[PDB]
């Protein structure tokens, strides 16, 4: 029960998606032929929230692999745990998008998306108490930021009441990947408002410094990179897959976490997070993790929440601890920065505490928090996308796909009432 | 001849249960199952059968099936009835709605049933005992949904309930304000007496008496199944004064809407320090009184007494008790309602309490549990309500309510009535 | 029946209760700890349970942490009860004002809890017995805050204080003379009868008749821990001529705020010379009223004696004691007041003195304790004014005081208080 | 509780720490990997004062390691027990200070300072009672003197309740290490008047009389210097961390040996000190150790007491010792030398003994003094900077950087006062 089906979307999803199955395949003890090998029996209980059982022992994910074109997918089959997918999940075209949102949601995904809702339901109509969806995808691309955008529409369209959470890769400002991030950011922005109910923003730029200042890697790959959001997936489902002293179910973080419908853009973190020569110069306890986790410097966002406050936040722990240290820590960080914490919530954090940590870590703890500092991401766009807009930037490659002016004003209009949104909420009382 | 039906729900009441029933089958000599090596006393919580099985007269319920199926992998696996541990298919997310109106009305008919088939088989009913919390989601909306379905099919009988009280700091969920008033709301009337208990409080007990920097959520359960114990216990063992369930009721209970007795247990001693105490009965019955081992954060002299009720254990004289109350009753600090002058209910028990091998208590003689209704909990109440009425004036969180079943208009109900009960509070603290 | 609590503060006062606690284990046959190997003797200061431990019935407390940890790392770990092992942060570093005002207000309310629970345990209270050091910090501070409180919450109960008063010439800190006043003013209204004893003092005794070149402070407190011995053995122990504790107070005490007995042990004689002398009765008391003697470097013959305690021990003849005591009367150089023509109080105990193991006292057959109050002790105030005066006058170390909760009022109240002080005991000092 | 924090500063101030943690770590028994491998158990249990656990029994300094070049830091990580040191502790910039007071204060430090205080305030928050701050630097340059005095500034500022106590070499009278000394100084110590509790002045020419006249050291190196200042930064927190007859806390001393609040500059001292071939001649007894405590040529300090008068004095004693001896030795020392002490202060000795002496030693003790006589140092070093400042001699170097003339002047006034005021109360009342 409370099974989680994966769908990727893009390069940015798909090889992010590849290193998160690569994460949890680990710690349920499944090799990459399907084949599990774990020792504790506990991993074996909740499988079913992510495998499905076939003979032989085999477990296949319940994932979907998409993209407009075949590199991608060609390249997550080849590498490792790339035969653990099942072959009729990779759907996939042959003329790929261009970086256009138009074209990845109106022309070039719009005559593949039934295909992909064919093994959508598939997979959601093989479980026995379907939880919700997980999307990995990029919005500063084509087809994550358009093909995702269309499948989200479509499954909260015929899935309305089950939990719809996206792990999106946000564009950040000090410098770019694309020169039509803001046209695709501001137009999937204005679908995923409408349309998930926990958005967790991430930032290439933000992972950097933490490999550079905490992790001190000298030489970061993407892989690594990956490895940070796909800590930050797992930390966010483990409650439904391990046993804990409080549980925490992915619809039980929506409820604490998102006051009003609209604010539901989060900022993870993780730790603990060290160096390898600086490893024996740490206690690794509650105290400490705690102490860090709410540092701006180890957020996976540029927004830095100083900049305004939190209206919500969390923190799942993993590891056997004491709730005492938890509790009064949590505590802790409320009362000394009381400046920071929204004042109408009598109480900004919710706690959960797994009993089993992840692999090769005594002790774990995952950060989600949504700030109303998160609008100087969504400013800082709307500035670069009024520029381009204000001039015809490159519309006749989106126009010329179907797409309307008329439908940009909208775009650009919804995002502004959001950051306005966001800056109300942040006042006292009266 | 006696009985008692024990309803876990959510996970703090299923993990409360763990820790009771892991210290009835100690109390009793059961061996972890149904089965006793080669007697009326197990009887009032065990049911038995001819093969020599004990089973537990409880029933564990929970929407989610993570805690309920750590107990059917437990060392307890083989000990409760497989139909007792009912798991339902989603949690409550820690609304209050989902609990009362949409995921409960799919179980509540399958455990009040199984209520049915326990009752049914009782020589003699004599009550409920309820553990469930009161931060919300199951605690707060199943309990009372369950609650209102007991007050109809068995009406007068006695229905206690344990309820994990909201912390005045400390705090786990974000909306516990909204479930703490809602629940309270739909259980005034169908609850007589419902006992409380803070897990903030707990966790200072355990680290100023018992010398424990690193309490668990194992650690309270256990002092809170000892309190169970010595209120259970007169049913199952003998004793000089005996106190029925359906006593706390009219003992501790003026009015019908002031019900929430506190909690105390008084020889919460580590083994190392007992060897230095005499732990005399005039000491351990003035330590029930001190703000510092109360087991919920409400400072008794913040207002009146107006209901104590003492239960002794093991090697306790009454003349001792006598003498020790009266002391009690000079002092001036401990300060009684005008309108109570008789004001203590004594019982006194021969069974001594039992430590849980591998737990922190001392193996203490003589024991007392103190369960005292007092006028500054009014207070607690006041700290809640303007939780919630910050949320409420800019409908923090009331698009997840009112989206599972629930209404804007239960939230304007639900706060009215606990005013009234804070008005009420202050009635019967003033006299003439 | 009888009893005494015993409050030990600072460095001085925690260190010659090792001294006593050691002693008294002794005497009454202890081992070390609770524990006596197969009686209303010990009951005076120890608490007795149920395992055949008894517990010590004093209090250890001291702001600073480093010499009560030694305590419960010591020989004597498992003997007192671990909350009465009383630790602070941080130490006054040597400041009155941190004692009392900024430290003190984080510790008094902890220490009193330990007193009330002692207090009402006891069949019947009969004093207090405070040992605390006169030069600062711990010891002038808290000692008067902790002074202060008693005096309400016990009133009329006897408080007894031991004090290490100031030496005319050595001296350990710079800023003795701000602190013992400010102790003086604020304990004269609160203390009935306080005993001084000079380090120098007892420094020329365990040189000048001990044959030692050696001393450290653990010698001294061994020659303070008999003192108390001496004083307390009534008590303890039977005897010919009992002496209580509250008898003190009147006989040593004329006026109210003249309550600063001297003190004497006469057969402070090392082992080897032990064997050419014989140790008789009037050589003993004789011995007493000599200056080369004395406990605290004040000359008896500069005033006049008002009121001495001869507190005796062992094999000693009634008979032996009226005589040597009628021969000292007849002497002219020992001048008493002219008011006090009754100016003995005479005390005889069976017990003999017990010499601790590795000390350095004889196995003396009969000791004698002497407490007198004498007029020459104003000179020494005097001095102590002195020093005050300069430092003052220049405003040498006030901006530390001023600085931790105090106020420069204090000062000149401080020493105007003194000032009637010393004008008191020379209005004591004439006749007609 | 009662913890200390050491705060490097500059060339020397790092050159004498790491020095510094080698003695103190070798009484506390750690090794210089961390681990603990000493005898008494004693040594272990006050060991948090200077030292925090992790894993393994490792034991870290509670130091930071702070200069604005990366060199002399790079020294001392690659001597001996320079890995015990936490990395994260080593705060330094690229570009150091020429020597000149205003490049480590205003320009240079001023942009380094904010993260060393990201490390203090991380040291000072884990532990359970902070005591004070240990600041070791140099007076003659520019980091120490300008940078230490900045840190020193913002402690202050953010901890007023704690004691400040820094050890600080000043410069020489018969020779210099550097030219722009007088502008460093004073400069330096219009900082220190105000903003620290207890400075124990130290000048290399007076170490060498010592290794010259007692030591009898032919070939001196600063190791050996270092040692001596080693010491006696240890035996001035020995109460702390050992058990004693009577003990003296930091702020004990500070109260007996600070009258008025400016005139809190001391000269430390050490004993016993003898030469390899003189040690067979020495009974090595209390009476002894107190006759050249107080000797003018035992003294780390330039300054003479003879040419003044003591306001107060400490010795700390170590090692088991008769009470009588030191009461006794201490009040002759007062009764011959009467015209040596300030006569409105009836007690001019504070006396503080611990049970553990330093390795290899039955017996040691520790001389402070704060005598009037240290106003020579003072006045010697203001007619050095009227000298140079009478014809603006240097200024454009500190004037380029952002100083004015006016400070130089309020630097100086200050200076004249300090001197001042110790003269006065160098006289008897009235
Ligand atoms: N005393 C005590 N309290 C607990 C324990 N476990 C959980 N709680 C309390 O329960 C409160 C929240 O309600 P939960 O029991 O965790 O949630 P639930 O009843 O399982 O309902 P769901 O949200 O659907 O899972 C927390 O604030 C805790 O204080 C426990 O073991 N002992
Ligand atoms: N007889 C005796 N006197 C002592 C002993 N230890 C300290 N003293 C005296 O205590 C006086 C100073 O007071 P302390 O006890 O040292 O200081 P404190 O009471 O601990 O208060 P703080 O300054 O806060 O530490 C000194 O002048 C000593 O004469 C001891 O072991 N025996
Ligand atoms: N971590 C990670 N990020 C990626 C990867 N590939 C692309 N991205 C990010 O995705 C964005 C580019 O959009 P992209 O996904 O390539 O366009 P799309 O193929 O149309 O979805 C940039 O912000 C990249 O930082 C990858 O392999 N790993
Ligand atoms: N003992 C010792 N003293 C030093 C060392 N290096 C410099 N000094 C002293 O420091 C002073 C010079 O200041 P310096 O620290 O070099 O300038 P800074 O680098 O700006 O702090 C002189 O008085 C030197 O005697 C060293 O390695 N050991
Ligand atoms: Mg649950
Ligand atoms: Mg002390």
């Amino acid at each position: 029960m409370r099974e989680i089906v994966h769908l990727q979307a893009g390069q940015c999803g798909n090889q992010i998606g590849a290193k998160f199955w690569e994460v949890i395949s680990d710690e349920h003890g499944i090799d990459p032929t399907g084949a599990y090998h774990g020792d504790s029996d506990l991993q074996l209980e909740r499988i079913n929230v992510y495998y499905n059982e076939a003979t032989g022992g085999k477990y296949v994910p319940r994932a979907v692999l998409v993209d407009l074109e075949p590199g991608t997918m060609d390249s997550v089959r080849s590498g490792p745990f790339g035969q653990i997918f099942r072959p009729d999940n990779f759907v996939f075209g042959q003329s790929g998008a261009g970086n256009n949102w138009a074209k990845g949601h109106y022309t070039e995904g719009a005559e593949l998306v039934d295909s992909v809702l064919d093994v959508v339901r598939k997979e959601a109509e093989s479980c026995d108490c379907l939880q919700g969806f997980q999307l990995t995808h990029s919005l500063g691309g084509g087809t994550g930021s358009g093909m995702g955008t269309l499948l989200i529409s479509k499954i909260r369209e015929e899935y309305p009441d089950r939990i719809m959470n996206t792990f999106s890769v946000v564009p950040s400002p000090k410098v770019s990947d694309t020169v039509v991030e803001p046209y695709n950011a501001t137009l999937s922005v204005h679908q995923l408002v409408e349309n998930t109910d926990e958005t967790y923003c991430i930032d290439n730029e933000a992972l950097y410094d933490i490999c550079f200042r905490t992790l001190k890697l000298t030489t970061p790959t993407y892989g690594d990179l990956n490895h940070l959001v796909s800590a930050t997936m797992s930390g966010v489902t483990t409650c439904l897959r391990f046993p804990g002293q409080l549980n925490a179910d992915l619809r039980k973080l929506a409820v604490n976490m998102v006051p009003f419908p609209r604010l539901h853009f989060f900022m993870p973190g993780f730790a603990p997070l060290t160096s390898r020569g600086s490893q024996q110069y740490r206690a690794l306890t509650v105290p400490e993790l705690t102490q860090q986790m709410f540092d701006a410097k180890n957020m996976m966002a540029a927004c830095d929440p100083r900049h305004g406050r939190y209206l919500t936040v969390a923190a799942i722990f993993r590891g056997r601890m004491s709730m005492k240290e938890v509790d009064e820590q949590m505590l802790n960080v409320q009362n000394k920065n009381s400046s920071y914490f929204v004042e109408w919530i009598p109480n900004n954090v919710k706690t959960a505490v797994c009993d089993i940590p992840p692999r090769g870590l005594k002790m774990s703890a995952t950060f989600i928090g949504n700030s109303t500092a998160i609008q100087e991401l969504f400013k800082r766009i709307s500035e670069q996308f009024t520029a381009m807009f204000r001039r015809k930037a490159f519309l006749h490659w989106y126009t010329g796909e179907g797409m309307d002016e008329m439908e940009f004003t909208e775009a650009e209009s919804n995002m502004n009432d959001l950051v306005s949104e966001y800056q109300q909420y942040q006042d006292a009382t009266a | 001849m006696r009985e008692c039906i024990s309803v876990h729900i959510g996970q703090a009441g299923v993990q409360m249960g763990n820790a009771c029933w892991e210290l009835y089958c100690l109390e009793h000599g059961i061996q972890q199952d149904g089965i006793i090596p080669d007697d009326s006393s197990f009887g009032t919580f065990f049911s038995e059968t001819g093969s020599g099985k004990h089973v537990p007269r409880a029933v564990f319920v929970d929407l989610e099936q993570t805690v309920i199926g750590e107990i059917r992998t437990g060392h307890y696996r083989s000990l409760f009835h497989p139909e007792q541990l009912i798991t339902g298919k989603e949690d409550a997310a820690n609304n209050y709605a989902r609990g009362h109106y949409t995921i409960g009305k799919e179980i509540v008919d399958s455990v009040l049933d199984r209520v049915r088939k326990m009752a049914d088989q009782c020589s003699g009913l004599q009550g409920f005992l309820i553990f469930h919390s009161f931060g919300g989601g199951t605690g707060s909306g199943f309990t009372s949904l369950l609650m209102e379905r007991l007050s109809v099919d068995y009406g007068k009988k006695s229905k206690l309930e344990f309820s994990v009280y909201p912390a005045p700091q400390i705090s786990t969920a974000v909306v516990e304000p909204y479930n703490s008033i809602l629940t309270t709301h739909t259980t005034l009337e169908h609850s007589d007496c419902a006992f409380m208990v803070d897990n903030e409080a707990i966790y200072d007990i355990c680290n100023r008496n018992l010398d424990i920097e690193r309490p668990t959520y194992t650690n309270l359960n256990r002092l809170i199944g000892q309190i169970v114990s010595s209120i259970t216990a007169s049913l199952r063992f003998d004793g000089a004064l005996n106190v029925d369930l359906t006593e706390f009721q009219t003992n501790l209970v003026p009015y019908p809407r002031i019900h929430f007795p506190l909690v105390t247990y008084s020889p919460i001693i580590s083994a190392e320090k007992a060897y230095h105490e005499q732990l005399s009965v005039p000491e351990i019955t003035n330590a029930c009184f001190e703000y510092s081992n109360q087991m919920v954060k409400c400072d008794p002299r913040r207002g009146k007494y107006m209901a104590c009720c003492l239960l002794y254990r093991g090697d306790v004289v009454p003349k001792d008790v006598n003498a020790a109350i009266a002391t009690i009753k000079t002092r001036k600090s401990i300060q009684f309602v005008d309108w109570c002058p008789t004001g203590f209910k004594v019982g006194i028990n021969y069974q001594p309490p039992t430590a849980v091998p591998g737990g922190d208590l001392a193996k203490v003689q003589r024991a007392v549990c103190m369960l005292s209704n007092t006028t500054a909990i009014a207070e607690a109440w006041a700290r809640l309500d303007h939780k919630f009425d910050l949320m409420y004036s800019k409908r923090a969180f009331v698009h997840w309510y009112v989206g599972e079943g629930m209404e804007e208009g239960e939230f304007s109900e639900a706060r009215e009535d606990m005013a009234a009960l804070e008005k009420d509070y202050e009635e019967v603290g003033t006299e003439s």
